[PDB]
């Protein structure tokens, strides 16, 4: 079956971030300080931080 | 002297003047066109004066002239509500038809101008005579001038086109003639006043219906009998193609108001399902084919077959709304159809020499004014509101529906299908790319002459579509005389 | 008559148009064709006409209140 | 142009501050605790 | 950039990047024309706007200052 | 007291609300007129009308406690 | 009532709207009978248009309570809608009843 | 930036001007001129429609009923 050695399960098994690739030095810019997991969600709810302080002040 | 005879004799003076100036003074061919143009405008002036003296609520024919010189055949002219708007439309269209062909006719200009002036007198006599034998005499008198006009000034297939129109019209008419003759034998005359108070036997009405309907079905034209129109509307010069689609087609619609509704009441009522079958079949078949037509002229010509079916069904509605909308539709159609033939046969054809839609694309990039008018003209052909086409379409469809629902339903698919081919043709010519790459030579936009005859035509279809009361007002009282029926509590009052 | 603009006349497109123009001369009465001609000239008009005959005068909406019927036949 | 940042935060701050304010008063009613009367 | 286009094509909507040198002077002229007939439309409306209810005197209702079918009512009610 | 139709057709209340409690609907619809329907102005008497909505609703849900058992817990809808 | 103007004197039918006792050989009489039939039908229909106009005025005047305050015109229009219709003179001119 | 409006109306280049063909005088002063003159004259043409005649009678017929309170009580 599949004279060409392509197996979907091993295609799926190779679906991750590779340990070594010939291309990190050009692709690494995407996973950086500007686009870190933290800095990207730093402002996912823009005004939420300020409103919480203001709401607490109104309650008191 | 009657103003109605003034209508008939003015174009004959133009024929006399055009043929005689050469003797009076190498006259420039520009003078004959100025004589021919001035003649048609003087005729429009008399028609506008007749319409301003016209009475919208009189049952007696108006502008008649005493004769007291009874011969075997005499010409009696009269005008009532139904016939006046057909008279005005011939007078409005004829100057535009001449200006449309101002530069395109290059040889035989006397011949071209003399035939058009003769056709104006003959076409106007049809709506003006007061006799059914007189009606036929002028309905069939246009055949020789139309035969010669197509062969002298037509395109490559002109000989076949000129043979098709004469033979179909001659054949269908000979069936109408046999019916008109049978009536004259029974009543002793065909003068309208005498013949209108005749009540034929029903079996006679049936055989009178056929023959008359055979004739009008060939001249409507209905699908399956329409091969002559596609050959003759396309091969005809633009001016004659305008007259054939704006005035000639409307003689059979007006002929129902004189030859079928007032004297064949029972037959029309009983045979309505045949007419509505042919009409609904015509709407469907005439619409699918004009989707596939690749000649731009043949496509505009054959959409007329689709609109002619709609007001043919509205003229058999036995409904005051359907009958009036049928006249409005036939009146509006003669405006939009005239403009579309100018756009295709006059503007595209004169610039490219070809009628194939394959070679045209994206003309909006080069011709902004052409796309402006050609879009309003396609909206009118599609029956969009603020256009008299919509009002005629809408009213004759209500009458068709109220008479036979299922036939009116099938006829009411032209809202979809007429828009289907009017915008498909528009988006292939004006839109659908940058500019056709078969144009190795950039075009010029609309000239002043091209702009004015189009602007006039879209003006009539729009003002009359915003205020259709201009036509509907003088049409109400006289069409009341062509309905057949009574109410259970509004009849035989004492 | 008067000369027109220069058009890149496609030989294939002008022979398609000539074929379409001349197509009527080559039609024949074959097995499929008579079925097509019979279907659209006879059967479809006959069906449409027959249903018009069987529904003529059947319905009227004019001023039907609650308590009347659309049907009159 | 720092003016764009201020409007972004202001709209987000105005939005969220509204939900808490609209939850302080109307919140108990739609939770089945307190009928309006 | 800017799309090249023919300079020989006349459009009523202007063309490709059409801004006249007198745009302001003509915009002023057209704006007066628009205002002029809009006032005419306003005059015609105020005379033929028909109502079946009369607004309360204490209520905000700017229609009261031009429309005739209630302008006369206010002065008619001012008679007792 | 219940509002008779004579002063209740004149009040121009909607048809679907032409019932017993609509005596409190007439004053509620006047605040809406007078206060431009603002949802913070006559919350007081709006609550009163909404309260009488609840009581009549409760009398219309208890009436099947004998009707549902009459049908043996069947589908009354 | 509103007096008839000179417009409603020239076109006022001078003969009852009947085809009874009319000699079709008298062209003027037949036409006058035809005219009178048409004018009567048109008046009944225009009676519908006028009544339709107060029912329109009542509807926007009453609003909620139009279903109980504008019913007088609803029958008046419905009666005219079911009876008035321009049907012509041609059926009566060719058939006689009773 | 914006470009000045350009183009040749009627195809007349800026160097030249439009040349009359012979249809302009008859079309504008004759056909269009007559249609305008006809329009103003139509504004004075007396009303002859069957409605305005029938509205007058129908007004009286409804006046002799509960509808359309007539100006005079006779
Ligand atoms: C490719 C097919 C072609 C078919 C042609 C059929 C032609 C039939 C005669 C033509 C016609 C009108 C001609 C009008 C012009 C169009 C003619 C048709 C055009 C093409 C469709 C002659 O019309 C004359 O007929 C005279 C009587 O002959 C009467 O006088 C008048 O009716 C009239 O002058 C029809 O009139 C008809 O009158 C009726 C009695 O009112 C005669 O009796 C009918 O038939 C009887 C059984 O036969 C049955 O008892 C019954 O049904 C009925 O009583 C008919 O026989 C016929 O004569
Ligand atoms: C009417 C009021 C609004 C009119 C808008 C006029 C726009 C002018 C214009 O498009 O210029 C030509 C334009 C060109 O304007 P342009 O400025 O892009 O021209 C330069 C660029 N080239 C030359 C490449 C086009 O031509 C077209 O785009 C094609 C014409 C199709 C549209 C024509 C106008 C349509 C609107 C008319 C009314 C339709 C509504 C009907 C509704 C029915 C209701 C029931
Ligand atoms: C109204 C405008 C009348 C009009 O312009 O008629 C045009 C034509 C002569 O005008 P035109 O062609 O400009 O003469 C140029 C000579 N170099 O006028 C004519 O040629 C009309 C000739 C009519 C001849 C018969 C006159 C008696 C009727
Ligand atoms: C209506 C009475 C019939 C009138 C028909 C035309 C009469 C006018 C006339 O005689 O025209 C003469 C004209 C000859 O003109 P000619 O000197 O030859 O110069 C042109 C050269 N190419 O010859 C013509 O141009 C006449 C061609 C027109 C034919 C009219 C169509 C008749 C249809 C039947
Ligand atoms: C542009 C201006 C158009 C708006 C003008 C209408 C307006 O602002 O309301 C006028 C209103 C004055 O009316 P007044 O009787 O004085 O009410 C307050 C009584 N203490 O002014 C008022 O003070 C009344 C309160 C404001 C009106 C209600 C505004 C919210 C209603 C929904 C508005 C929807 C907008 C879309």
């Amino acid at each position: 079956p599949n004279i060409t050695g392509f197996d979907m399960r091993e295609f799926l098994r190779h679906t991750k971030t590779p340990t070594y690739d010939p291309w990190e030095r050009h692709e690494a810019w995407r996973y950086t300080g500007r686009f870190s997991r933290f800095n990207r969600f730093k402002g996912a709810l823009p005004g939420f931080g300020i409103a919480t302080v203001a709401f607490t002040a109104y309650c008191v | 002297m009657s103003l109605l005879y003034v209508l008939l004799i003015i174009p004959i003076i133009g024929i006399f003047l055009i043929s005689t100036i050469d003797s009076f003074y190498f006259f420039n061919v520009s003078y004959y066109k100025k004589i021919a143009l001035i003649t048609t405008i003087l005729n429009l002036i008399v028609s506008l004066i007749i319409y301003i003296l016209f009475d919208f609520s009189n049952n007696q024919f108006q502008f008649i002239q005493e004769n007291l010189d009874l011969s075997f055949y005499d010409i009696y002219l009269g005008v009532d509500g139904v016939s006046i708007y057909f008279v005005l439309l011939t007078t409005i269209i004829m100057p535009i038809a001449l200006v449309s062909n101002w530069n395109s006719i290059t040889n035989n200009i006397k011949s071209y101008l003399i035939i058009m002036l003769l056709l104006e007198t003959l076409l106007l006599a049809v709506f003006l005579v007061l006799d059914v034998l007189l009606f036929y005499i002028f309905f069939e008198s246009i055949l020789p001038p139309l035969f010669i006009l197509i062969g002298l000034f037509g395109s490559s297939n002109k000989v076949r086109a000129s043979f098709y129109i004469f033979l179909y019209t001659l054949l269908g008419s000979l069936f109408l003639l046999l019916s008109i003759l049978t009536m004259s034998s029974i009543v002793g005359t065909t003068y309208f006043d005498v013949l209108l108070k005749s009540s034929f036997e029903y079996t006679t009405q049936l055989f009178l219906f056929f023959g008359i309907f055979i004739a009008f079905a060939v001249k409507t034209p209905v699908w399956g009998l329409n091969s002559w129109l596609l050959r003759a509307h396309v091969e005809s010069p633009l001016g004659g193609s305008i007259v054939l689609a704006a005035i000639v087609l409307k003689l059979s619609l007006y002929g129902v108001f004189r030859l079928i509704l007032p004297i064949l009441p029972q037959a029309s009522l009983n045979l309505t399902y045949i007419v509505y079958a042919i009409g609904a079949i015509t709407v469907l078949y005439a619409s699918f084919s004009t989707l596939r037509t690749v000649d731009v002229k043949e496509l505009i010509a054959y959409s007329s077959v689709a609109h002619a079916a709609i007001y043919l069904m509205g003229v058999f509605s036995n409904t005051i709304q359907g009958l009036e909308g049928a006249i409005l539709l036939g009146l509006a159609h003669g405006f939009v159809s005239s403009g579309l033939f100018i756009c295709a046969g006059g503007i595209l054809y004169d610039r490219t020499g070809t009628r194939l839609i394959y070679f045209f694309r994206g003309l909006t990039q080069i011709m902004p004014l052409f796309s402006l008018f050609f879009f309003i003209l396609c909206l009118g052909n599609a029956g969009t509101p603020l256009t008299l086409n919509f009002v005629g379409e809408f009213m004759s469809l209500y009458g068709t529906l109220e008479r036979l629902p299922i036939a009116g339903m099938l006829a009411s698919t032209s809202i979809i299908f007429s828009a289907a081919y009017s915008i498909y043709m528009y988006n292939r010519i004006a839109f659908g790319g940058s500019v056709s790459l078969y144009f190795i030579d950039c075009f010029r936009d609309l000239t002043k002459r091209e702009f004015f005859i189009l602007f006039t035509l879209v003006s009539f279809t729009v003002i009359l579509g915003i205020y259709p009361s201009f036509v509907l007002d003088g049409l109400h009282y006289n069409i009341s005389s062509v309905v057949y029926g009574i109410e259970p509590n509004a009849s035989y009052l004492t | 008559g008067l000369q027109h603009y220069k058009i890149a006349m496609d030989p294939a497109l002008v022979r398609l148009g000539s074929m379409i123009s001349n197509r009527y001369k080559y039609f024949r009465w074959t097995k499929r064709t008579a079925l097509v001609s019979f279907m659209y000239v006879v059967v479809v008009p006959s069906t449409i006409g027959y249903l018009a005959y069987k529904t003529d005068g059947l319905w009227d909406l004019r001023a039907k209140r609650r308590g009347d019927l659309i049907s009159e036949r | 142009s720092r003016v764009h940042r201020f409007l972004a935060t202001g709209l987000g701050a105005s939005m969220w501050f509204w939900i808490f304010y609209r939850a302080k008063k109307d919140g108990p009613v739609l939770l089945g605790w307190k009928h309006p009367w | 950039p800017k799309i090249p286009y023919p300079k020989h094509v006349w459009s009523p909507a202007g063309g490709w990047y059409a801004q006249p040198a007198n745009w302001k002077q003509n915009t002023a002229i057209f704006g007066l024309v628009i205002f002029g007939i809009t006032a005419m439309v306003w005059k015609y409306s105020a005379e033929h706007e028909v109502r079946h209810k009369m607004p309360e005197p204490d209520r905000f209702y700017p229609s009261r200052y031009w429309v005739k079918q209630i302008k006369d009512y206010e002065r008619a009610q001012k008679e007792k | 007291r219940r509002a008779t139709r004579e002063e209740m057709r004149d009040a121009k209340v909607p048809l679907a609300y032409r019932d017993s409690c609509a005596h409190l609907l007439i004053p509620l619809n006047r605040c809406r007129y007078e206060t431009y329907y603002l949802p913070w102005k006559c919350e007081d008497e709006r609550h009163s009308y909404e309260k009488c909505q609840y009581l009549e609703f409760k009398k219309r849900v208890q009436k099947m406690e004998e009707l549902r058992e009459a049908k043996g817990g069947a589908r009354s809808n | 009532p509103t007096p008839e103007s000179e417009a409603f004197l020239a076109k006022k039918p001078q003969v009852p709207p009947t085809f009874d006792g009319v000699d079709y050989e008298d062209n003027k009489r037949l036409k006058q009978a035809q005219d009178a039939i048409i004018r009567e039908q048109w008046v009944q229909v225009m009676m519908g248009r006028l009544v339709r106009e107060e029912l329109s005025k009542c509807y926007y005047r009453e609003g909620v309570n139009h279903l109980e305050k504008c019913g007088k015109l609803r029958e008046r229009y419905l009666q005219l809608l079911a009876n008035a219709k321009v049907k012509g003179y041609l059926f009566e001119q060719q058939n006689y009843w009773s | 930036q914006y470009d000045p409006p350009t183009g040749w109306l009627w195809g007349v280049r800026p160097g030249e001007k439009y040349q009359n063909e012979g249809w302009e005088g008859p079309f504008f002063y004759g056909f269009w001129g007559s249609l305008i003159v006809f329009a103003i004259a139509y504004a004075y043409k007396p009303d002859t429609s069957i409605q305005t005649w029938a509205l007058e009678e129908a007004r009286r017929r409804l006046e002799a009923e509960g509808i359309l309170e007539d100006p005079n009580p006779t």
